[PDB]
């Protein structure tokens, strides 16, 4: 017995990451063993440690958690630093419009868990954890119940298999940040401290949990893992493109006809996503824009790019939030300018005073008490976020907001 | 001096130990003292302070970082109202609107019998569902008012 | 499907806005309509009950089935658990009894009413297998069902473990093929087995062994529909609906010569004087009432339209199918078109059903065509009273019926062709 | 030797592995074969009943069974005339004689062209809009000629 959940819409051209979460019920241990699950973990733990880098390399897999950074790279970054290491898979899901990572977590939970131990085994932890944000709830208690699960089938625990190789993975819970998604903040609030990120470098993979090479994944990328080793690094680069090849969760939210969560290959397009696939715009309205979460705005003209990680591309989490020709997009922005006001965690001081008048100065546009001191003040903080800032947020807290300023100056010029 | 009642204690002592540190334990600890109250009692930090072997300021400013904790208002059942951008888009203000209706209170307030507080929050990961709210850890998408008005019969 | 076939827009009336409370709108309603409306939150109160509390609620409500018989629906559920599982749960869309069109305005209109009571019926007999029965004439009902069953599907109400209850449940769908007959719940069984719809012989009755010889419940669409309102108001506030003997809705297919035809959903104290005069607006020219047929089964004057609509002994009863016939209607002349149904739809299986369904229409045809022999004449009289004999399903049982009673209640009128 | 296309195969293995037992989607198949056909060819059997996992015999007795299946005549349209009590009473025959008019064909008959075929069925169940035919699967109240022609010419 589970909390009560929302049954997100999920569908796939793939059937790998969604085979079993596309269905939205717990898919606990027998219906995954019966699926083949947890022969990958077999297979693998038949492999060095290295095969498995290097296949997971050679498949091109790259970040889920809005980054894209290559996957392998990262593991081989970590392993050529001493031991003991540590892998964190990041839950934390908390960017608006992003609910991809839930529906494995609370359908397929075995996808990744196979996955961590995989991961794990690759770069020599003996210790995981996964962070689950606080507002996943029902998300913990499955994963706890699923864990649970896999230590009485001898998946986790000591000597996993008669391999030598030992495992523990522990479920930590946030409680209310947004950064604690970062990764750096996330391993701050694993040691029981408030969400900080560090300056970086270092990476987490030179010095992250307890000063140690830790490798911090997002959940998506992690479910990826199984397959690598269940197909071989070959056919899992013949999913898709040859470059930004294999499965990709695309949240699609908003003003469509099927929001819910995509798997799809990364050739598709942005208009595919929403018009084949997301089943067009409700009342067929035309498309004004595209959030890319809280990070991009996409125009009705830059619908036909490619959901890859191309410079082109729409690339971060595929974050698709859809507005038509009659939503406010000053409105619009204004709910981006209150996120980061919320979730700036205020170490750095343009970050920290620029995230608050950001948003305290578009309340005034929006609402019409706006001095022009107001209105020259907001475009000079939404410019002047990022200096100085030590991570992701304060770099992009004014850009989605700078680009519906450039695409959109006509809507703007109409709060004058 | 404040003490746990020995069953909630019991349970912050599972939290403290399952973690390869103590410290580690610090928000489920929290959450735990959050269910059991209906909110962070002030009085309850410096005693399980001791069990986590920190310092009651080094609790204290976890507490005050960490959104979820609520230090001020007790209430048998949070409703937790996402207000960000996905949700305002496709309606939190009907959903805030059937709340007022039904329970006669707004955002930040308790009801005065102490049984519900509407809580905004930000993005809930259920975007698709919009405009989400939760009732303690239930998670539900707003349809209607005859349909909230069911669903929260369901809290006594 | 996004476009369905062309369906005509029957009209719909209520006075209790609970089975047309959406189905009043001639449109289909898909998911989010329903939900906005409280829709499945029955389904979620039902399955925090145990089965046995639900079938002690259907019970306690009086439902009765709609499908012609008014069988206590309660009452049969308790007949099919207590015969060992698996069990089967049986949605009848047949309908195919003349005048009758009550059930696919749900169906087209309404299908998650449909489908949040064939869940909550499944749940409550132990059924992880349902099926609707669907005339294969009703192409559109068909596929809007097929598409609001993957929409429940989508949303976490039918499948394995629905809403973490541990209640598995899949609903099919299947399609006739033109027989009246398929609409009788053993030859229905039978055709979902993949065969002829031939009756069998009852007892043993569905309930006992059904579907591959399992203990099945069928019932009627406008049955099922009634049971997410009796969890939803609870069965002591449905009771109240109505006459207390016989409550709750009852939905009334009109049509022939009056100004409104349609179906009207009312309470069964109503009367068959009301239903036409009060509810379906009058007579087309205000012209005199000559007969109500009751569909196929009774032939009522115009000297019994103070019958209540309810399943009491000198009630109206059948489905509620109202078929108005005004003073310039010729009754032989109708009488001969139900004598050509049962012709058509005999399954010819009992001997005299087979040649007496098929003799009555011969031989009317030749008395209204004034070209009938005095014997024919002596022989039409003898094949409408022998067709019942040896007869294994209530069609064999009334085919004579409805024409019995027209030469009992308009003898002036059989005279002139004799 | 006689085979069916790709496409319709498929169809009918989708219905073949929909319910639970393979024999329980005979009528779905034979609707798609007719459908696909504009009837059923009798050579269709054969490979159907493999399918099935049926007698040939049990497959010719249900195609005969039932009276939406059609053996004897193609047809890309079948126009199915009530001529139940409630059609009659209400205008049946204007309907056929406007079909008359307009087609040249009575019931029971194909148009020369293997378009349209005229077949007299049982109740519709749709008696409050008598008097009503099918064009395949849509379904109408007959109002006139004038309205009957318009219908039919979008049937091409
Ligand atoms: C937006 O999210 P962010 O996490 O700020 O994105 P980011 O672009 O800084 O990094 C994304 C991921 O790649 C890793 N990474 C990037 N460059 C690396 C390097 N040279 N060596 C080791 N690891 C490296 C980061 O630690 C993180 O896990
Ligand atoms: O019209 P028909 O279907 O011929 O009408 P009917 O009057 O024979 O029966 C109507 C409904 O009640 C059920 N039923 C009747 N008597 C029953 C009994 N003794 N035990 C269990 N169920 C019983 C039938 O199976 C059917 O579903
Ligand atoms: C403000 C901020 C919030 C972030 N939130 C998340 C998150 O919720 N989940 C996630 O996996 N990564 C998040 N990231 C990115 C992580 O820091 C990190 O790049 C990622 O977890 C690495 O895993 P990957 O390479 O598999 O994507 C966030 C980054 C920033 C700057
Ligand atoms: C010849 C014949 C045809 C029937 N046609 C139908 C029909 O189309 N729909 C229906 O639900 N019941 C029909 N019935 C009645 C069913 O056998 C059965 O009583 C009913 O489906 C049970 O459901 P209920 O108790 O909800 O009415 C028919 C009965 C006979 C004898
Ligand atoms: S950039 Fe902003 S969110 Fe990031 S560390 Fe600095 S103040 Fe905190
Ligand atoms: S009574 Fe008539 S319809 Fe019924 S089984 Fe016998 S022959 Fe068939
Ligand atoms: S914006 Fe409300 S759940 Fe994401
Ligand atoms: S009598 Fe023709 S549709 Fe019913
Ligand atoms: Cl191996
Ligand atoms: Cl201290
Ligand atoms: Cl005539
Ligand atoms: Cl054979
Ligand atoms: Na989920
Ligand atoms: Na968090
Ligand atoms: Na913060
Ligand atoms: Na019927
Ligand atoms: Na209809
Ligand atoms: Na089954
Ligand atoms: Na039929
Ligand atoms: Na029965």
């Amino acid at each position: 017995s589970y909390p009560a959940i929302p049954r997100i819409y999920a569908e796939t051209t793939l059937n790998m990451l969604l085979k079993r979460a596309k269905k939205p019920r717990v898919h606990s241990i027998d219906e995954y063993l019966k699926d083949g699950g947890y022969q990958a973990l077999e297979k693998a733990l038949n492999m060095s440690p290295e095969e498995i880098i290097d296949w997971v390399d050679k498949s091109t897999l790259r970040g889920g958690g809005g980054a894209g950074f290559p996957t392998g790279k990262k593991w081989k970054f970590a392993v050529q630093n001493p031991g003991p290491r540590y892998f964190i898979c990041n839950a934390d899901e908390s960017e608006p419009g992003t609910f991809k990572d839930r529906i494995i977590i609370e359908r397929d939970p075995h996808l990744l868990i196979e996955g961590i131990i995989i991961s794990s085994y690759a770069i020599g932890a003996n210790e995981a954890y996964i962070y689950i944000r606080g507002e996943y709830p029902a998300g913990y208690y499955i994963l706890r119940d699923a864990i649970e699960e896999a230590k009485k089938k001898g998946f986790l625990g000591k000597n996993i298999l008669g391999s030598g190789f030992d495992l523990e993975i522990y479920v930590a819970r946030g409680a209310g940040a947004y950064i604690c998604g970062e990764e750096t903040a996330l391993i701050e609030s694993l040691e029981g401290k408030r969400g900080h990120p560090r300056l970086k470098p270092p990476y987490p993979v030179q010095k992250g949990l307890w000063g140690k090479p830790t490798v911090v994944n997002n959940v998506e990328t992690i479910a990826n893992v199984p397959f690598i080793i269940s197909m071989g690094w070959e056919e899992y680069r013949y999913i898709g493109p040859s470059d930004y090849a294999g499965p990709k969760l695309f949240p699609v939210s908003g003003k469509v006809k099927k929001p819910g969560v995509y798997e799809l290959p990364m050739n598709t397009t942005l208009r595919e996503v929403i018009f084949k696939y997301a089943g067009g715009t409700l009342g067929n309205k035309k498309v004004k824009a595209v959030f890319s979460g809280a990070l991009d705005c996409f125009s009705s003209e830059e619908l036909d790019i490619p959901m890859d990680y191309s410079p082109l591309g729409f690339g971060g989490t595929g974050t698709v939030i859809v507005l038509t020709e009659e939503d406010d997009i000053v409105e619009a922005a204004l709910k981006i300018a209150e996120f980061y006001e919320h979730e700036t965690c205020g170490q750095c001081t343009p970050c920290r005073v620029g995230c608050y008048e950001q948003a305290n100065l578009l309340e005034k546009i929006y609402k019409g008490e706006a001095t022009e001191q107001d209105w020259e003040g907001f475009d000079f903080v939404n410019r002047n976020i990022q200096p100085t800032s030590i991570c992701g947020l304060g770099a992009v807290a004014g850009r989605l907001i700078r680009q519906t300023l450039e695409k959109f100056p006509e809507e703007w010029e109409k709060y004058r | 001096e404040f003490e746990f009642p020995e069953e909630l204690k019991t349970k912050l002592q599972e939290h403290i130990n399952y973690f390869p540190k103590k410290r580690q334990a610090i928000l489920l600890c929290l959450h735990e003292i959050q269910n059991y109250y209906g909110y962070i009692p002030p009085e309850s930090l410096k005693p399980l302070a001791d069990m986590l072997e920190l310092p009651l300021n080094h609790v204290e400013g976890v507490v005050a970082f960490y959104d979820m904790f609520d230090r001020e208002d007790k209430a048998k059942y949070r409703i937790r109202v996402c207000v960000s951008i996905v949700c305002h888009l496709m309606g939190t203000n009907k959903l805030l609107k059937a709340l007022e209706n039904i329970l006669g209170i707004k955002p930040g307030e308790v009801t005065p019998d102490g049984k519900f507080k509407i809580v905004p929050v930000q993005c809930l990961g259920a975007c698709s569902e919009a405009p989400v709210f939760m009732v303690n850890d239930d998670e539900y998408k707003f349809e209607s008012e005859v349909q909230l008005n069911e669903i929260l019969s369901r809290y006594t």
